[PDB]
């Protein structure tokens, strides 16, 4: 009964309508795109909030780790490891180029691609990449990955929105999208607007064009920006920041009033020091005390001003704390604060930041890197710089998903001490709990490059003749 | 019991409107889309009889009265023939399209 | 003609018009030529 | 009893007017194809053109 | 009674609320209802957090299937049972995790991205759509295909009222149980006549076509309640107020000052403030500069505005106005809130104990069930298409022994630990202690105790082949 | 009015007066309004 | 007259008349502290000590 009409009447007005959120976004869709663009480009706590988003969910590395399903596709577990290890051998000489040749503008990384698609993704609620095959013989390699802005993709010409052509993104009956109409670059804005439209999927079952978003309902095509509840309060707050800020420039800056029939300059010479004797009135030298002997008729009158800080913090406080609850962010980090809070509260907080942090990794990043990374399996597969198993039971098209099985592991959870965490590790391998793949992952690590490098420091140990370290026998 | 919705189109091509105000002499209570000429004598803006030729100079924007000392009327556009009241001395069809000849007024 | 859609089956336009009436105005473009090339093999019959 | 806002409305007001417009294009396609296949001399005239 | 009757001196004399059904109580107005909440849910940061708290933590990251099939009762050797139980589990976790998003005839989503969604919008709507397709393109060796359906979608056709057995859409039987639906066609944009099509909810073959799942709080209920239905016009007051404090800020920190001068505006301004000096209204910009004392005659004054505290007590109204908030959600304040302070160890952990245990119920209430239903649909695929081995000897046939063979369970993200050291004592405890086995223990902590012992022993036998160390399990 | 079920299609009650003469009644409100939405779509002829 | 408890409804009272809101009187002035050395002394008086009396 509490959404009918409300307690007398109050909301007798608030019925919104009822409506599919492609309905309700798509006409707006590129003015959310743009104020949020606005916000994250001249505010100082989007700016915090993305740098954040990305440096969490990817950080400063992002490596791989490929577990192909050799019990489904009845290869022995020897050859499945060969192989795994030669496809990472492979890719791992590939991704790290120092050309960025990966992208066609040759100017990021691997980690680059995933952190900037990710922010843009969280800025704007998708990302697009395409894959070109370039005729280039430098490389062994032709595919190449290139980057769209969710503005760069829309309704060709600005055409009226259909059934199936929405905002450039064409649409089988179904339900699943086809076909994209993307713009050539806007700048500068005086050559004439190009479209050219991609197919999602290549007749040949190659990923020539993905774009990875999270819908909240069926009939989604775009997604939505994690500002889309906050803007207008993170707007409405940095005006008040700003307003606040003039008023207490105007209120320091004026703090003195003159009163007295005298002629301004006369005043001024016999109350307030003055130099007439030798525009902007007068300047007054700053010396010392220097009292005065104004006339009776006259006024000395210090303005006591008022306190510059009167309740903003508090309301900083409340308006941060409601921007985090919007953003899923800690307020903690998100505003730099972290007074009065206990430990265990600062690791609760760490805890659902890092919860919903990992979410949104497995459900953005590890997908977009999983897409990639069988569009760049399937080119080294076809120009047979590795060479499948013979007892492959089904092809590689067949077992795309199969062939192409992967994780990938992000910066681990840098704890709040380290001590009490390790330990924690170490007792749990002790009883058998966990296992040292998963706490080196957990860590950023790969067990098998570690047990490698751990056999490579006990042999140039052996070497040196000094000691054995904690592997031995 | 039987409304109708009419679909208010007064204008009358793709062609810009302009409107600019200008003093308010006018004698009666005239309604919007009224034409109206310069007064001969004083020059002053009353409205346009229908008997003399060409000598109407805009179309009123907004609805006055005598005590309306300016008042503001469309200096430029295009607009349908029958949607602007014409004055009852006017009778040839051919007058009124072409009253408003050599102007940025015109009438479909 | 600006983007080269030149020859199109159709070719809609949309714009605002400025200025102190605020409106935009739809349009769509097309320019059919409906022949056949031989006329003789219909038969026309004006019936009474 | 449940109404909308003027942005919807032209909303509204745009897509019909689209419909019309391309329903008025396809008319005048099959009038000069009825001329076409009727006749055989197709007389495409009208006003300011 | 006497509480009830009257009131204390009458007071709630005019209070009669009318005594019926939630069916009649929600129906009249469950559209307005779903806009509502939806409206809400989209633009107020508050309602965002708490349906990311839900996605977050009533599904977490990931899910992993265990079957577990009624061997006792089917008569069945334990051994067959474990081997087509690891089938079954190789193809589901060759299958629902493809990175093809081949299975949502959308191709957006994953399993988990379904069961999220699927959760977030019961959370929101009360009631929870998915239909199970099985298209005939056989280039995918599994043809069924999924496809959520948002509450609003299913509507009555034509939108008409509702009859004894078609309510809301839903077309029931005497005794209430739902018999089928009304799909209306996507009608965007809004315009063309949203067609309506009748999907039965089970096939004739017994399979599952259209899943509902909801919860109802009555007998004959078809339709359930989104959870926001408790507070939504409370929120909504909230952010009313502090749109209208910001805005009280706003105006209170603009004019600072004001000037008492009688002379002309310009002269005053000159005079007074300073600035002039232009060129060769927009009133006059004044240069920021330093002090700039000015000079007054009688009759003129400049009197800086005291202003107002911005925050009297505005917070911590906002702060219960959310513990309200809070408790109609069912999640945590201080999660909500994220206001940690003034919080002790052992107070945020029965707070987090509690949320976490209205958590893990929803979990198994809704997501359990969605997926079950899923899997099953899966599973009569995979059976009828003889893509994994029935036991010979099978009592009971497939279509008979559903639940049989249906038994299952999932294990979702587990409660991420607050201090580690504690519950991983907890832990080492209870499996020294025998009071706890593998399985529940990596199920708490989110992985399966087979999986667990096959990376232990290859990871040995790694060790063993390298001459490291053995790990602590050996012989 | 206080039942709040105002809007179906027929609304039954049975009601007991009160006094010595105390007798039922039964009672089915209505208020059928049914309509069509095109008029000109049936066509009616007087044979004749 | 019973007044129906609703919103804000603002009045527009007329000069003359004028509307005021007591502010009353703290409910408790000093009267826990009272208890508290009242009850100690019937405490004492029975034997009983005041923290199980109280």
């Amino acid at each position: 009964h509490g959404g009918g009409s409300g307690f007398g009447g109050q909301l007798r007005s608030w019925n919104p309508p009822s409506e599919s959120v492609d309905a309700a976004l798509l006409p707006n869709f590129t003015r959310g795109n743009a104020r949020a663009d606005d916000l994250v480009r001249n505010n100082g706590y989007a700016a915090n909030a993305i740098q954040l988003h990305q440096d969490h969910i990817v950080g400063s590395f992002f490596r791989l780790s490929h577990r192909p399903s050799w019990r489904y596709l009845g290869i022995g577990e020897e050859e499945a490891r060969a192989f795994s290890r030669e496809v990472e051998a492979a890719w791992k000489e590939f991704a790290e180029d120092d050309c960025c040749c990966i992208d066609v503008e040759r100017k990021r990384t691997f980690t680059m691609m995933i952190r900037e698609g990710v922010a843009m993704h969280a800025f704007n609620g998708e990302l697009f990449v395409q894959a070109t095959w370039d005729t280039s013989s430098s490389r062994l390699f032709r595919t190449q990955f290139r980057m769209v802005s969710p503005k760069r993709i829309s309704n060709p010409n600005n055409t009226g929105d259909s059934r199936n052509c929405r905002a450039g993104v064409q649409i089988n009956d179904s339900g699943a999208a086809l076909g994209y109409y993307v713009s050539e670059d806007g700048y500068p804005g005086w050559m004439p607007q190009k479209w050219t439209w991609i197919p999602r999927e290549l007749p040949g079952g190659r990923a020539s064009f993905i774009h990875v978003f999270e819908p909240v309902e069926d009939g989604q095509t775009r997604g939505a920006n994690v500002f889309y509840s906050v803007m207008e309060q993170m707007k409405m707050l940095d005006t008040l920041q700003n307003t606040q800020l003039q008023s207490a420039i105007v209120k320091a800056m004026y703090a003195a009033t003159i009163e007295s029939e005298l002629d301004t300059q006369s005043a001024m010479d016999f109350i307030l020091g003055a130099n007439s004797q030798e525009y902007a009135a007068a300047p007054v030298r700053l010396g010392g005390a220097k009292v005065p002997h104004l006339m009776p008729g006259d006024s000395l009158n210090l303005q006591t001003a008022q306190d510059t800080d009167n309740g903003y913090s508090v309301f900083e406080q409340s308006l941060l704390r409601y921007i985090a609850a919007g953003l899923g962010v800690s307020y903690e980090q998100l505003s730099r604060n972290y007074a009065q809070m206990s430990y265990s509260t600062a690791r609760a907080s760490a805890n659902e930041s890092w919860a919903y942090f990992m979410g949104r990794r497995k459900f953005v990043a590890s997908r977009q890197a999983s897409q990639m990374f069988l569009c760049w399996l399937e080119e080294a597969i076809v120009r047979r710089v590795v060479t499948l198993p013979s007892k492959a039971r089904f092809s590689f098209q067949e077992a795309r998903s199969a062939w192409g099985n992967c994780d990938w592991i992000g910066s681990g959870r840098m704890a709040i001490d380290g001590l009490k965490e390790v330990q924690e590790a170490v007792m749990l391998i002790e009883a058998g709990l966990s296992t040292y793949e998963k706490e080196c992952a957990k860590r950023g690590d790969d067990y098998q490059e570690i047990f490698a490098q751990q056999v490579r420091e006990t042999m140039e140990r052996r070497a040196a003749g000094l000691k054995p370290p904690a592997w031995a026998a | 019991s039987k409304e109708t919705f009419t679909h208010y189109q007064p204008q009358g091509n793709s062609d810009p409107a302009h409107t600019a105000t200008a003093p308010g002499g006018l004698s009666a209570k005239a309604p919007a889309m009224t034409p109206l000429m310069l007064d001969t004598s004083s020059r002053k803006l009353v409205a346009w009889d229908g008997t003399t030729d060409g000598a109407a100079v805009g179309i009123l924007a907004v609805a006055a009265d005598q005590t309306s000392t300016t008042l503001t009327f469309y200096k430029s556009g295009t607009f349908r023939y029958e949607d602007v009241l014409w004055p009852e001395a006017a009778s040839d069809e051919t007058k009124k399209r072409t009253a408003f000849a050599g102007t940025a007024i015109s009438i479909v | 003609q600006r983007e080269g859609i030149n020859a199109s089956a159709r070719y809609p336009k949309n714009w605002v018009t400025t200025g102190d009436p605020a409106r935009e105005f739809t349009m769509i473009q097309s320019a059919p030529l409906m022949l056949l090339a031989d006329p003789d093999e219909f038969v026309s019959v004006q019936l009474a | 009893q449940n109404l909308a806002d003027p942005a919807y409305r032209r909303r509204r007001i745009i897509m019909q007017n689209m419909r019309d417009e391309e329903l008025a294009i396809a008319q005048v396609e099959e009038m000069q194809a009825v001329s076409a296949v009727l006749k055989g001399k197709y007389t495409m005239t009208g006003e300011a053109f």
